């Protein structure tokens, strides 16, 4: 085979398709928003503030229109938000930084500046970034929802917040509150579909919407004994056997019925003992479970072992084999609230495990099963907010001025710095400022003045802290403001926004296999 | 593929396909030029459509692309077969190849004898790999200040991640010496990655700290079970103590739960029998590789026993070979019931269990079987242990790869930048074909460096500037010094100051990649005659 | 535009871009054109005659455009070369790199009376530092060495190779005579070429050099009154028609006769006018030089009317064709007349010489006149850059090296001044390293490399390149230190200048 690619033509579509995401996604960013409405090839259009959720659902190109999906999904999970900054940044800062710096002709230097826009990136920022009460809901309610007023929603700002606020501190760890590392298992969310916000509240604890389905379960049994399989209920489920016919048609309808009459008996020694809590991490058969729900045992199933491990001694048990084999005891009950309800015939058992690492499901509701989703990704964003405030109680105030609050300080670094570096390193930093400003260009007027405005306000007043406003344009304080950026959020967005405009750096070939 | 529409299968006789074929190994070989070396740009490269790699490695590169012209093919499978020389040179000898086997087979049909044009780039190879082991010139972990300990702290600082290096000076050269298995074949050789190497972050990011013997680097907090009594033997287990299923005499077909509950039971006890059996043999440690279900787990760590369960193997099999142990002795199963013998004893000075930096492993010192060594890392988080591990990798193998044969090249194409003129000197006074033939092996060594640079962005003319003003045929000598730097640096794109830097090559892929060179040139001439199976 | 009528050159694409590309399209050569250089451009007439310019002029004007801005500019690429010298293609290369970055302000949006004024006030601004960047002046027009300094940068900054050697010529040329007090001769002294033997054999003669040969026994006297005349002697045939054509066929034919006694009486008159020099435009003939020769004048066979303007312009005289005896209200401006062999060819030498009125002819000396009038060219440059009028000219470092001086400072001043205004002052400091980048990629190097040296260098005066292996790596050479500096005057107007037009053009959409 005899084939070659060539320089720009793939760095071009790159920064093509690098800007071009970048586009209405940074106009749907702040205060002041825009649309996205795809239209489907079908006639269908969608309309979605997030490109991640229109780009996926519909054509995904090979160029960085594949790249930006990937670290986008790659901020989806971390901290749960930033998705749409990575692209409006990694489009942000390839397309100003490599023309003119490969109108300089090089791709090493720009590689450098990443890594050196990084630093005082997290400098001014760490600086600049405003230490916010981690106990305080309050504290955190400012600097978490200003994260929730983001994206499409400011619905959710108090409600999602408020129910968001505590459960995160009341998490903790496998390494401990909640704090530290990122698990969201210990951030988790499960929908009650319909109820209200009223029904709703602050579930600091994990729910079971498997613990209790029926009335028949074990509920409001504060005690519970939590036990893992192994005896009772075995391991093994596998059929009885019993007087079997390969040469009879009628033994086929014999076979599947006997899976669970060996399953009937695993969760009948569960009757002949009773602890009040029954867990199978390969699940219960029903025929089985029917006896169970005669006995009042809650059947906890179709939800994972370490779940219940974190769930169990978080709601309290002590685990046999069999009743009848105690390997050792432990503390009966771990949490404050067993609380299952019914909302559709579905029982949702909410047990709040009150600072414990446990699953942290919490209770949330909206009005409906789908605005019950906005308190989620809300919730996310401010549980997000919360870990993060428990991760970073410094976080930064801005419109976007710390894009300025970095740029001016990569400038000022930038100016000090000189050498070539001193252009890729200036053209990083002049990049991060059309961010904000499309934010306050959305506002009106001269957006330049403003950014002169904020680069005089630089120095001379405050970079990030004292801001501009996304709603506004003028300079104020996103502080006083109550709007902030957090400082992992910002930071992060980042390091998955350097990357892959570096790769696509990195790429000026591809194959076809 | 040009050439007449008609006819097909690499056949235009002519120089159509042979030009075709020198376009074939120039596209090929243009894709490695952009990925030649770690400075070359790491490669997106769509496998399918959604299938996609991104690889600055030719070779893996070279594996990607499926082959329908034979000079695409002689490049391809043999940089993938000095691939799987070293993998040294892979984005190397394709390059040259380009040129050279328009430089092979062109000058064959001058003839002179058929022969002749070819050892020509076989001798001034030779000549190179003559020259090759003859160089310390630059990059001497041969000999060297400290040798191959600062040449640790070179080839750190050349990688450097922190001021560190200096304690990692001294790792490195306790991989060579912490693995003694002085590999086969006679080779003094003990491969660097053997060591044991246990990575745990805390404190300082520049300390790292090596151990008496092999370290063992087990679980800490999930066995409430003693892994701790000073004593002066372990015992390496491959083997487990379950409460639930060591073994089933009660199926599903038994009906009945509650038998294998009553089977269940007893396997509980046997556990506490089965250490209690091996403290009765007298090890007061034991190297355990079993476990259980975090139920179980979280009763039995409260019930007690003793203990070190899920013990590292790669540990455990070279500590139980340090320490004179065995992994398995007298036990055939997994029963707890079972006797214990001392034959899974480990023999040292003391089995003493240090935490530090919050770290604690089951550390057997001086083994007495063989000296042992392993080096636990420092980070400040954990990819700083990550940091600081790659960066001895460069101070690891040059110190093993010198150890593997002695001397090196300075690395990059600086080493054939100056055995260019030499070689078409070595050309020019030969005359005739061996002006030829030994000058166009010679010019086209130099490409290399160049695209080696311009993948560091360091580029070309600057280099050619940098390089063979160096080097001179007033100075022709490797000697073992510098009065020119025939180095090349390449994180960097430049020749550099430091000559004990594991970034310079070794001396051993050299002599066989220019043969690989030489080779998918003289390559492609074999064909007689011609033909089109029509 | 929209409608049957509005017949419009600009507006939109034309006023956003294309005025911009005739702006960086020009501005392309004078990259190679201003700072040390060889470059060779070549240059044919309608003639097609080959030539290679280094001064953008001899670009300019030959060429043709239908952008007035782009053909305007040139006009102060004119008013440099008129006010100045060597720096003129400075004026259109400053222009074009500055203007893209107006029209980048334009992909920024900014408005035209915002970035009318960051050149301005910035270049006032510039003009603020300009003379806190004179570092010396020209000491001494006696002194050759500020002269040939003076004529250094000059040449070189169209030819860096003969910089120097003509450059010691031009000086010993001694236009010191003229003071600079506010008289020299330019056109008086002007270079007269010698096609053969060589370019370092060229010289500088004093006294008007005229190549054209000697005819009659030479000047009786010298001081020798000086008959300028358009045809004296072109024969006797026939001035007198209105059209200069015949009107009947019979008058050609008694030229032949009388032409003696003519040619006697003539040339006669020309002893009796007191002229010991008839300049003859139209051709020598023996009667004529018998006779002038009898009467010893010396005829002045052929001329250019660059010889006769000049006869007609330095020695006050009028050039006349002439049959009858003619007279003199020529006369003399010249009080020594001379037939010289200078480059080894006859060469009529008029001279009079004073502190103010002098005439210093160089005598250019070559192999091919292609040369020389390229050279002329590069050596006009300092013969520019000798009039000045101040003496001590208030040099700044040439060869923008006290570029980066302002550059840095400006644009610093730059965000210091607000708005939509401090980007087209900072953009005005931004255009600066062109001409070194333009200079140092003529000897193949990019700014970055050698301006974030010039910026990290900071405030010298001294470093800036453009032809040299300094001016490749090092990004030192000193076109401050090393004997290159350039007048306020001229670094003014080539700020000024290039300040002007800038703006001015910005405003046309049509």
């Amino acid at each position: 085979n005899t084939k070659r690619e060539s320089g720009r033509k793939v760095q071009s579509g790159n920064i093509n398709a690098a800007k071009t995401i970048a586009d209405i996604i940074r106009t749907c960013l702040g205060p002041k928003s825009m649309m996205k409405m795809l239209l489907d090839p079908m006639g269908g259009i969608v309309m979605t503030n997030d490109g991640n959720a229109i780009l996926r659902e519909i054509q995904v190109q090979h160029p960085a229109a594949k790249s930006m999906i990937e670290i986008s999904r790659t901020q989806d999970e971390e901290v749960g938000d930033g998705t749409t900054s990575v692209i409006i940044l990694a489009g942000e800062m390839l397309s100003v930084a490599e023309h003119f710096l490969e109108q300089q002709m090089h791709p090493t230097v720009v590689i450098s500046a990443y890594r050196k826009a990084l630093d005082d990136m997290i400098s001014t920022l760490k600086k600049i970034s405003i230490p916010v009460d981690i106990s305080d809901s309050d504290m955190m309610l400012n600097i978490i929802n200003s994260s929730i007023t983001t994206k499409a929603i400011s619905r959710w700002s108090s409600l999602a917040c408020n129910i968001a606020l505590d459960a995160v501190k009341m998490v903790q760890f496998e390494e401990n509150g909640r704090k530290e590392i990122d698990i969201k298992k210990y951030a988790r969310v499960e929908k009650i579909p319909g109820g209200i916000i009223e029904d709703s509240c602050v579930l600091r604890g994990v729910m079971i919407n498997k613990d209790v389905t029926h009335p028949r379960m074990r509920r409001y049994i504060k005690n519970p004994r939590i036990v893992l399989l192994d005896s009772s209920l075995e391991y093994k489920k596998g059929e009885s056997q019993t007087d079997i016919e390969i040469t009879r048609e009628e033994d086929f309808t014999r076979i599947l019925q006997m899976e669970e009459e060996y399953i009937q008996q695993l969760c009948e020694d569960i009757i002949q003992l009773k602890p009040d809590v029954v867990i199978t991490e390969k699940g219960i058969s029903d025929l089985a479970q029917h006896y169970l729900m005669r006995a009042n045992i809650t059947a906890i199933r179709r939800v994972r072992k370490t779940d219940n491990n974190r769930i169990a001694r978080a709601c309290g048990a002590r685990i046999v084999s069999r009743p009848e084999e105690l390997r050792e005891d432990d503390v009966g009950t771990g949490a404050g609230l067993l609380e299952i309800k019914k909302i559709g015939d579905e029982y949702f058992t909410f047990i709040t495990d009150c600072k414990d690492p446990k699953a942290c499901t919490i209770l949330l509701r909206g009005a409906s099963k789908e605005i019950l989703s906005e308190v989620e990704r809300n919730l996310q964003d401010a549980m997000q907010v919360c870990r993060n405030v428990l991760l970073d109680p410094q976080l930064v105030p801005g419109g976007g001025a710390s894009e300025m609050a970095v740029a001016h300080a990569l400038t000022e670094k930038s100016k000090a710095m000189t050498g070539v570096e001193q252009w890729p390193y200036r053209a990083v930093a002049q990049a991060l400022e059309v961010i904000p400003r499309t934010l306050i260009q959305n506002c009106g007027a001269s957006t330049i003045r403003l950014l002169t405005s904020l680069r005089a306000k630089h120095t001379q007043e405050n970079c990030e802290t004292w801001g501009v406003n996304g709603e506004t344009g003028t300079l104020v304080d996103m502080k006083e403001l109550g709007i902030w950026e957090p400082l992992a959020v910002k930071l992060q967005t980042y390091k998955t926004a350097v990357e892959t405009a570096v790769l696509l750096l990195r790429i000026d070939d591809i194959v076809s296999g | 593929m040009e050439g007449p529409l008609s006819v097909f299968g690499d056949r235009s006789t002519g120089e159509t396909i042979r030009s075709q074929n020198v376009m074939a190994a120039a596209s090929i070989a243009n894709i490695v030029k952009s990925s030649l070396g770690p400075v070359g740009l790491d490669k997106m490269l769509v496998d399918d459509i959604g299938d996609v790699t991104i690889t600055n490695d030719g070779a893996t590169i070279l594996k990607l692309l499926e082959v329908e012209h034979p000079a695409a093919k002689v490049l391809c499978e043999l940089a993938d077969l000095q691939d799987k020389e070293v993998g040294d040179g892979t984005t190397s000898v394709v390059i040259i190849a380009a040129e050279l086997l328009k430089n092979a087979d062109e000058l064959v049909k001058q003839k002179i004898h058929p022969t002749s044009v070819i050892s020509g780039y076989r001798l001034a190879c030779k000549e190179a790999v003559r020259y090759i082991n003859e160089n310390l010139i630059v990059n001497t972990d041969e000999l060297g200040r400290d040798c191959l300990i600062n040449a640790a702290k070179t080839s750190m600082s050349s990688k450097i991640i922190g001021i560190n290096g200096d304690f990692f000076a001294n790792m490195v050269v306790d991989a060579v010496l912490a693995i003694k298995y002085t590999d086969i074949r006679g080779q003094p050789r003990y491969p660097v990655n053997s060591v044991n190497i246990l990575k745990a972050h805390g404190r300082s990011q520049m300390e790292s700290m090596l151990i008496s013997g092999y370290a063992l680097n087990c679980v800490v907090g999930s066995q409430g079970m003693p892994k701790r009594i000073v004593n002066a033997k372990i015992a390496c287990l491959d083997f487990s103590l379950q409460k639930t299923k060591m073994k089933l005499g009660v199926q599903v077909v038994i009906t009945d739960p509650e038998k294998l509950d009553q089977i269940r039971q007893r396997e509980s006890d046997i556990t506490k029998e089965r250490i209690q059996k091996i403290l009765a043999t007298g090890a007061n440690v034991i190297l355990t590789t079993g476990g259980i279900d975090d139920m179980c787990l979280k009763y039995f760590v409260e019930a007690g026993a003793m203990a070190v369960r899920r013990v590292l193997k790669r540990d455990l099999k070279r500590i139980a070979k340090a320490s004179g142990a065995t992994i398995l002795s007298t036990l055939a199963n997994l029963e707890g019931e079972e006797t214990f013998e001392a034959a899974m004893l480990g023999q040292a000075e003391e089995v003493v269990q240090e935490r530090i930096c919050d770290d604690e492993l089951i550390l057997i010192k001086n083994t007495k079987a063989r000296t042992s060594a392993s080096i636990i890392l420092r980070g400040a988080n954990d990819f700083m242990c990550d940091e600081m591990e790659r960066s001895l990798h460069d101070a690891l193998c040059v110190v093993k790869r010198v150890l593997e044969s002695k001397s090196v090249v300075p690395g990059g194409g600086a080493v054939e930048a100056a055995l260019s003129i030499y070689l078409e000197n070595y050309a020019t006074s030969m005359g005739s074909r061996e002006q030829l033939a030994i000058a166009e092996f010679a010019r086209s060594l130099l490409v290399i460096p160049n695209t080696l640079a311009v993948n560091a962005a360091q580029d070309s003319t600057d280099l050619v500037a940098k390089l063979r003003a160096f080097h001179n045929e007033a100075q022709v000598n490797p000697e073992r010094k510098n009065l020119k730097w025939i180095g090349l640096d390449l994180s960097n794109g430049k020749p550099r100051d430091n000559k004990q830097a594991g970034v310079f090559e070794p001396t051993i892929v050299k002599v066989k990649s220019l043969k690989f060179a030489t080779e998918a040139a003289i390559t492609i001439l074999r064909i007689d005659d011609l033909i089109k199976l029509h | 535009m929209l409608k049957e009528g509005a017949k419009h050159f600009s507006g939109l694409e034309e006023a956003v871009y294309r005025n911009i590309q005739a702006c960086k399209e020009l501005a392309q050569t004078t990259r190679t054109a201003y700072g040390p250089n060889g470059m060779n451009k070549m240059v044919i007439n309608h003639l097609e005659k080959l030539f290679v310019t280094n001064d953008a002029a001899t670009i300019l004007r030959e060429l043709e455009v239908q952008h007035p801005a782009a053909k305007m500019i040139v006009m102060a690429s004119h008013m440099q070369e008129q006010e100045v010298g060597d720096g003129t293609n400075f004026v259109l290369v400053f222009a074009g790199a500055l203007l893209e970055l107006a029209e980048e302000l334009l992909r920024i949006g900014l408005s035209v009376s915002e970035v009318i004024e960051g050149y301005e006030i910035a270049c006032r601004k510039a003009h603020e530092i300009l003379p806190n960047l004179v570092c010396c002046s020209a000491k001494n027009l006696r002194d050759i060495d500020e002269v040939s300094s003076l004529l250094r940068t000059s040449i070189m900054s169209k030819q860096y190779g003969n910089e120097v050697f003509l450059a010691k010529l031009i000086a010993q040329a001694c236009v010191s005579i003229f003071p600079d007090s506010g008289h020299f001769n330019v056109d008086n002294i002007r270079v007269c070429k010698i096609l053969g033997s060589g370019i370092s054999s060229s010289s500088v003669l004093h006294g008007m050099v005229f190549k054209k040969e000697t005819e009659g026994d030479v000047t009786s006297v010298k001081d020798a009154k000086i008959a300028v005349y358009s045809c004296p002697f072109d024969g006797m045939i026939t001035e007198t028609k209105g059209t200069v054509l015949i009107k009947t066929a019979e008058e050609l034919m008694n030229f032949s006769k009388g032409e003696e006694n003519l040619m006697d009486a003539q040339v006669k008159a020309i002893a009796d006018t007191g002229a010991n020099v008839v300049v003859t435009g139209g051709k020598v003939a023996d009667m004529a030089l018998h006779y002038a020769n009898k009467y010893n004048i010396m005829l002045v066979r052929l001329n250019s009317k660059w010889d006769l303007r000049r006869l007609c312009k330095t020695v006050g005289a009028t050039a006349l064709p002439r049959l009858t005896p003619p007279v003199l209200e020529e006369m003399g401006h010249c009080d020594s007349v001379y037939l010289s062999e200078v480059g080894d060819t006859q060469v009529v030498v008029f001279k009079h010489e004073k502190e103010d009125g002098a005439i210093s002819t160089i005598v250019l000396r070559g192999s091919t006149d292609n040369l020389m009038d390229d050279i002329e060219r590069a050596v006009d440059d300092g013969v520019n850059t000798f009039k000045v009028l101040t003496r001590d000219k208030r040099l700044v470092p040439g060869g923008g090296a006290t570029e980066i001086e302002l550059a840095k400072q400006i644009t610093s001043y730059g965000e210091t001044c607000p708005g939509l205004e401090q980007y087209a002052i900072k953009k005005f400091a931004e255009a600066f390293e062109a001409i070194p980048r333009a200079l140092a990629e003529n000897s193949g190097v990019k700014a970055n490399e050698v301006i974030s040296k010039l910026y990290a260098v900071h405030q010298e005066g001294n470093k800036n390149v453009g032809l040299d292996i300094e001016a490749e790596v090092p990004a030192v050479k000193d076109m401050l230190e090393a004997g290159i500096l350039d007048t306020y005057l001229g670094k003014y107007w080539a700020i000024k200048l290039a300040t002007n037009a800038a703006v001015t053009v910005l405003r046309v959409d049509q």
